[PDB]
């Protein structure tokens, strides 16, 4: 039932899964600017016993 | 009530006269006030009950959150940008502080202007003075700083002020 | 709509108020004044030395 | 409510009311199909004035070039009915 | 900024590979789903901007023009489909692709952190539109249009550019962040005058500046509705947004550089609104309507005050909805009738009478009644050029009264009166069309109950 | 007696508005009472001191439930 | 306003017009009844006093400084009937009328409602339809080559025929339509 029915609509994936990817992108691009994580004289913190970062 | 504090919202002890009937005539504002009270205050009253025993079953708070005091913009060198970037957002921060308590003190002056009645010429003379203290010192601190404004700005206008009374001290000493 | 209408105070309105409420207590429980004219430090400043 | 939808039998009725109540007018010698000019023996000043009556009996002002030309009262009953939207 | 971004280019091959009888509902949907993802960037800090990255950042100047864009996106959409049914697959596919990088355009300049990818996009937001007026325009006179809106445009951005490359090699930078922290005063020389008119020109003939409108009325007169729609809505406030900007590197000197603005801002605000008076055309009366509103706006930005920031942002955003209403109203009685002539069509509220609520609304939100943002935006500016100058008032109480009048005017010959006895092809409004004026409305309305998010920066 | 009243077609102006209203109030209702039913069972948070050596969540600053999700 | 204009007015008609216009400025001074009617008798006489002058010149100077006499003493708030094109209920229902083209794009759902109507206004559309051309044929017999002369149109003058251009003077709306 199923094969031409999604040979007509398969393209309403394509922006909803453009969305998810700019949401992992933006994550990734996140990941390139940790050079103060922890670091800010106003921010600064002692990690509790179990955490890695402050922030990810 | 004790949700906030008296002593930044303050107000005179209230006193309120008894009443002194002179008349056989019912007074037909205290029979109303008897309707609306069994009509409307009563089951508003338990409706609300019902509402904080709910609340009470399921409680939680949220904390104010507390900004530590990292250098200001005098102790910034010219070309350290993140001296710069952490002292232009404690200084915002401290702008906004500032717009607060402003708004603290006039909050004060209009509950004064219309719970003294008649006599708010004399008798909200210190809500006035107090607010005349305030608004100089946060006009000196911001005025004419315009959009785009910044610590440097503000720093700037300060040194000038200070310039301007030293000199004015100086040639008054001379006198 | 709805989300607009509960985005939470990431501009911080209610902490400046009641920061501003903690301000006020402390200086008029001193009898400090309400506010400084100067923004800053007068003793972090280095004005030129002479000025004629 | 107001008044009641006007019948051409009550507007013919009300202008031959108003041109018995006319002296230059022989009650008993006018019908709906007397001519002004050419039987009763008026002049243009005469249906002029007709004029003037029929619109205060009517309250509704005629046009000039219009009533150049209502010669009898049968015109005069058809010219309220056709303005004023009775068909009977 | 990327969540937001690669969706809307998703939207193209989404576009390209749909049947031929899908286009316009998948555009449509996926296009509202993209504003409602939008919707997510009014949540700002307070104190500074959201940096995402290097390249990108939102402001709460940023914020609100941005989700104009992607709400109007699908609202063009719904007033294209009509007019361009006769049209085959290819070309409507093209049309909406128009669209589409148009919207891919302006969220990338309001976001962009430098000046010189800003420019990039502000001059790519070009193409575009002149590519809509210049094929899909009704008249002979678009290809008119099309080189008055180009010509005017570029005689103004290519000074900016030659002064935005000076600008980088003598500061290092045009990174926004690092351009407002590393602010110097401008001394008051000869080449600082004509930096700062360099930096000024592009942004002064994008809004229009009255002298330099003249490309305005032709151009959005001679497009079809969603490029009239997009060009009042959006791109007139790349001009304001693009000054709000820019003045951070020009004090002192804006203190008199921006007089001569002013004078012609003000006077052409009082010409423009009297020129609405006797128009007979019908779009050309909305046109330069939107003239008046944005000298406004430019009085605001040049005097440089907290207050006035705040309602040039307001009148901004408040323009852009209420414009846009206007254009589509008028395009629905020109899709009847076929003549853009006011007196043509008369008495139409006897026929129409939802579409004629619909006019009353818009027309009420054009002369700025409260509490509408409209109202506010106007307030704000007028308060910020009383404490510059109390004698403003009279050329801003002037200009009050001229807006209601035609305004009213506009609204009593359209709608009220008796109907042209000839014309009997009147049919009843259709649900596309009452949908796509709520659309604009309802948005509006609900902007006055939270009117700190279109506030801006300063608030 | 009753004449016919010669009237433009309201029918579709009327389906417009039952329409419009018809969404409208689809996806509104039930926001309304969920936010009542958050409001009543839920309610918001009570300011309290930040105990000794604790560090709250970011999102443990606000005290409205909504907003806090 | 249904009979079709003249090139010219007459000097008869327009001694008639002032006549009336005269008669009606006057009653609007003399509101009572009595007085309006005294008045009004001597305003004939005076018109009758030039009623059998031969010289047209002499006519023409009397109507002329007549009319000088009436725009100096006419009333600056002379009586309009209320519903006269400077009534106070002149265009009053005009919002009410509504062309009756309007019905064919009308929902079936409405029509559904009201069938006899709508049986016989497909009735009076079969007789328009099948006397239009005949209209229009016998009007372009009855004109002269030059075109129409006047605004006068011709009646019908067959068996089964319809005076021409019939159709929006028959379906007006009507003046109270609502
Ligand atoms: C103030 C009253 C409070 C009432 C409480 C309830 C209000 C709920 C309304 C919600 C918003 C209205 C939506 C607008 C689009 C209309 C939709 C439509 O087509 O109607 C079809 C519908 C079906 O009728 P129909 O028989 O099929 O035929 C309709 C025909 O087309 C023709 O039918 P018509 O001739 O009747 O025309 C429809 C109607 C609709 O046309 C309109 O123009 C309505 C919109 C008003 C003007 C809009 C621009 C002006 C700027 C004001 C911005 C305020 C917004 C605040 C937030 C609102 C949130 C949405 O037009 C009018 O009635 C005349 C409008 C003149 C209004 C002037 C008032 C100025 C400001 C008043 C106060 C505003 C601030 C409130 C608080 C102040 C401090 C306490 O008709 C209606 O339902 C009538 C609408 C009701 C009138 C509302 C007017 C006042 C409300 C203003 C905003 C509400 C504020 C609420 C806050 C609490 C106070
Ligand atoms: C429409 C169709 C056509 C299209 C038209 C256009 C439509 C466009 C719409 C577009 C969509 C818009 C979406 C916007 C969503 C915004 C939602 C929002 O912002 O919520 C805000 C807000 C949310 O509250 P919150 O800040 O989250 O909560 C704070 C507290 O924690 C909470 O306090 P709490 O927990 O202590 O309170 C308890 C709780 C519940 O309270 C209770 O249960 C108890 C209440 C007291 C009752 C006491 C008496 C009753 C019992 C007595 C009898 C029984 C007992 C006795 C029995 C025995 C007797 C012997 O309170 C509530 O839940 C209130 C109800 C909230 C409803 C919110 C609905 C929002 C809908 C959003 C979507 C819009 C859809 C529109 C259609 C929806 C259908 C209408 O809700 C309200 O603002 C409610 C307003 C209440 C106003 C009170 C009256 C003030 C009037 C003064 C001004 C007027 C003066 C005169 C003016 C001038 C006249 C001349
Ligand atoms: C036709 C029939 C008419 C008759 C029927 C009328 C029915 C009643 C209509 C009147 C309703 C009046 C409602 C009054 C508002 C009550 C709620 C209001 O207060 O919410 C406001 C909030 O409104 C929202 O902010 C509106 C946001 C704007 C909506 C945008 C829609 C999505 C965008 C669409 C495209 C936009 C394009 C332009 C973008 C710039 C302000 O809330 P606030 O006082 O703080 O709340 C305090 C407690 N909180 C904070 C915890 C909630
Ligand atoms: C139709 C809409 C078009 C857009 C509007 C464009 C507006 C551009 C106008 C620019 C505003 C002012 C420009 C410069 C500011 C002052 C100009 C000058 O006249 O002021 C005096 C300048 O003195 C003399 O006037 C010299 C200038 C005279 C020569 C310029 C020719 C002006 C004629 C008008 C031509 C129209 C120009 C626009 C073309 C369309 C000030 O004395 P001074 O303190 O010593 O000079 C200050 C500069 N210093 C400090 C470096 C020394
Ligand atoms: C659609 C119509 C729009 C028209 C806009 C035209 C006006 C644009 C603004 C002026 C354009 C040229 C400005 C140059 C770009 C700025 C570069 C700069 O600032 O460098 C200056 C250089 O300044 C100049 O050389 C500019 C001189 C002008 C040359 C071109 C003249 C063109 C016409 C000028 C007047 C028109 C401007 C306003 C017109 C507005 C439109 C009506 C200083 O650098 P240095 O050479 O190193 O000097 C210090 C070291 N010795
Ligand atoms: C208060 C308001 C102001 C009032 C001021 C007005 C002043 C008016 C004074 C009097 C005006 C004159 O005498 S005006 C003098 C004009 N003289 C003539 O017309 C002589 C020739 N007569 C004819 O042509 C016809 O007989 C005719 C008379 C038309 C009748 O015709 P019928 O019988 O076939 O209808």
């Amino acid at each position: 039932n199923v094969l031409q029915i999604v040979r007509d609509h398969w393209v309403h994936i394509l922006v909803p899964v453009g969305f998810v990817f700019g949401c992992y992108l933006d994550r990734r691009s996140d990941e390139k600017l940790t050079a103060f994580r922890n670091k800010s004289l106003l921010f600064k913190r002692e990690l509790r016993p179990n955490e890695e970062v402050t922030w990810k | 009530p004790d949700s906030w504090d008296k002593d930044v919202y303050p107000e005179p002890p209230r006193r309120t006269p008894a009443p002194a009937p002179q008349t056989s005539l019912p007074n037909p504002v205290t029979y109303l006030t008897k309707i609306f009270d069994l009509l409307v205050d009563r089951p508003v009253t338990l409706a609300r009950e019902f509402i904080e025993q709910q609340h009470a079953k399921n409680r939680y708070y949220y904390y104010h959150r507390e900004f530590r005091r990292v250098p200001d913009i005098t102790e910034c060198e010219e070309k350290d940008i993140l001296c710069m970037f952490e002292a232009e957002m404690q200084w915002r921060r401290d702008y906004k502080v500032d717009q607060e308590i402003v708004n603290i003190i006039q909050e004060r002056l209009k509950a004064c202007q219309q719970r003294e009645g008649e006599s708010y010429r004399q008798n909200c003379a210190k809500e006035l003075e107090q607010f005349t203290q305030v608004s100089k010192a946060f006009q000196d601190r911001y005025s004419d700083l315009g959009a785009h404004y910044s610590a440097r700005k503000c720093l700037a206008k300060q040194k000038q002020r200070m310039l301007a009374e030293r000199k004015a001290a100086k040639e008054a000493a001379a006198a | 709509s709805t989300f607009v209408a509960y985005l939470p105070d990431y501009r911080m309105q209610e902490w400046a108020r009641r920061e501003a409420e903690r301000l006020v207590k402390y200086r008029e429980a001193n009898g400090l004044p309400l506010m400084e004219s100067n923004c800053f430090d007068p003793n972090k400043i280095q004005l030129p030395e002479d000025e004629d | 409510s107001d008044a009641p939808p006007l019948t051409l039998e009550a507007i013919k009725d009300r202008v031959l009311y108003v041109l018995k109540l006319y002296d230059k007018i022989d009650p008993e010698k006018l019908s709906v199909n007397s001519h002004f000019m050419k039987d009763l023996g008026l002049d243009s000043l005469d249906q002029v004035e007709i004029i003037m009556a029929m619109e205060d009996e009517f309250g509704f002002e005629i046009p000039d070039i219009d009533a150049e030309k209502l010669m009898c009262p049968q015109e005069i009953v058809d010219y309220i009915a056709d303005k004023k939207d009775v068909y009977e | 900024m990327l969540k937001i971004i690669i969706p809307t280019t998703m939207l193209l091959p989404m576009t390209w590979m749909s049947k031929h009888n899908m286009i316009w509902i998948n555009a449509t949907v996926h296009s509202l789903l993209i504003s409602l993802i939008s919707l997510s960037l009014l949540n700002q800090l307070g104190e500074n901007s959201l940096n995402f990255s290097l390249t990108f950042f939102s402001d709460s100047l940023s914020a609100p023009l941005l989700v104009l864009t992607t709400w109007l996106l699908p609202l063009m959409l719904m007033a294209s489909q009509s007019h361009l049914s006769k049209e085959t697959t290819t070309r409507k596919k093209l049309y909406i692709t128009m669209l589409i990088l148009l919207q891919l355009f302006l969220i990338m300049t309001f976001t962009a952190t430098e000046l010189i990818l800003f420019y990039i996009l502000f001059e790519a937001t070009l193409v575009p539109t002149l590519i809509i007026i210049t094929r899909w325009g009704n008249q002979t006179e678009r290809l008119n249009a099309g080189l008055y809106f180009l010509f005017y445009t570029l005689a103004g951005s290519l000074p900016l550019l030659v002064a935005l490359v000076y600008i980088q090699n003598t500061t290092g930078s045009l990174n926004f962040l690092i351009i407002h922290y590393w602010s110097h005063p401008l001394s008051n020389s000869w080449s600082n005058i004509f930096m700062w008119l360099a930096c000024i020109m592009a942004f002064m003939v994008k809004m229009p500046l009255y002298g330099l409108h003249l490309w305005l009325p032709k151009a959005h007169v001679e497009a079809p509705i969603a490029g009239s729609m997009v060009l009042a809505a959006v791109l007139l406030k790349l001009g304001g947004y693009g000054m709000m900007r820019i003045t951070t590197i020009l004090n002192p000197l804006t203190n008199y550089m921006a007089y001569p603005f002013l004078m012609l801002s003000m006077w052409g605000m009082i010409m423009t609104s009297s020129i609405c008076l006797r128009q007979t055309d019908l779009k050309s009366l909305i046109a330069y309507s939107s003239v008046s509103h944005m000298a406004l706006v430019i009085v605001a930005i040049m005097i440089q005050t907290p207050w006035s920031f705040m309602g040039a942002t307001a009148l901004m955003i408040a323009h852009g909805l209420t414009s846009s209403m206007l254009f589509c109203l008028a395009n629905t009685n020109y899709e009847r009738v076929h003549s853009r002539t006011m007196i043509l069509a008369r008495g139409l509220q006897t026929l129409l009478p939802l579409m004629a609520t619909w006019w009353l609304v818009a027309s009420l939100t054009n002369l700025a009644l409260p509490p509408s943002i409209n109202l506010i935006g106007e307030l704000f500016i007028i308060t910020a050029s009383f404490s510059w100058s109390n004698i403003t008032i009279i050329l801003m109480g002037m200009n009050m009264m001229i807006t209601a009048l035609y305004s009213l005017y506009m609204l009593i010959t359209t709608q009220r009166g008796k109907y042209t006895h000839h014309i009997n092809n009147i049919k009843p409004s259709f649900t596309r069309e009452n949908a796509l004026m709520a659309l604009h409305i309802l948005p509006l309305l609900l902007l006055t109950l939270n009117p700190k998010m279109i506030l801006g920066p300063l608030y | 007696k009753r004449l016919f009243i010669i009237k433009p077609s309201g029918f579709y102006d009327r389906r417009f508005l039952k329409l419009m209203r018809f969404y409208i109030l689809l996806t509104g209702i039930p926001v309304a009472i969920g936010i009542t039913l958050v409001n009543v069972f839920i309610g918001e948070a009570e300011l309290a001191d930040i105990p000794e050596g604790y560090v709250p969540e970011h999102w443990e600053y606000f005290k409205h439930p909504i907003s806090r999700w | 306003a249904f009979s079709a204009p003249a090139a010219y007015l007459t000097h008869q008609q327009k001694v008639l017009r002032l006549y009336k216009r005269a008669l009606r400025h006057l009653e609007s001074w003399c509101v009572h009844r009595d007085k309006y009617r005294y008045f009004a008798c001597l305003m004939r006489a005076r018109f009758d006093e030039h009623k059998n002058e031969k010289d047209m010149v002499k006519a023409t100077q009397l109507l002329r400084q007549a009319e000088e006499e009436f725009w100096y003493g006419q009333h600056p708030q002379p009586y309009i009937f209320p519903e006269s094109p400077g009534g106070t209920s002149y265009e009053r229902y005009e919002c009410y009328k509504v062309p009756e083209w309007c019905l064919d794009d009308w929902h079936p759902s409405e029509k559904a409602m009201y069938p006899d109507y709508f049986a016989k206004r497909e009735q009076w559309k079969r007789l328009r339809r099948e006397s239009w051309e005949r209209e229009v044929k016998q009007l372009q017999e009855e004109t002269p080559p030059g075109g129409p002369r006047t605004e006068a149109l011709p009646p019908a003058r067959k068996e089964g025929d319809l005076p021409p251009l019939w159709w929006h003077i028959v379906t007006r709306p009507r003046e109270r339509p609502m």
